């Protein structure tokens, strides 16, 4: 989930959108 | 702002930043 | 701290602190 | 929604509590 991608790793624009509405 | 690690309110407020009126899900869990 | 007019950034926080693990969904439009 | 409830009328614990997951 979000936490894995960009808290525990390094977060990027890319992944960040895949939780927009 | 969005290419480094964000924990907690930081990645919360990064999701507000980025997705602007669409809005977000957050699940930490 | 939620009972107010909560705008933008300050409503997401407010979500953010008291759902929790649980988490949010955040929808302004 | 949330903005209505919250934003431009004064927020509750029992409103936020519905937008959580
Ligand atoms: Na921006
Ligand atoms: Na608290």
């Amino acid at each position: 989930g979000i936490v894995e991608q960009c808290c525990t790793s390094i977060c990027s624009l890319y992944q960040l959108e895949n939780y927009c509405n | 702002f969005v290419n480094q690690h964000l924990c907690g309110s930081h990645l919360v407020e990064a999701l507000y930043l980025v997705c602007g009126e669409r809005g977000f899900f957050y699940t930490p869990k």
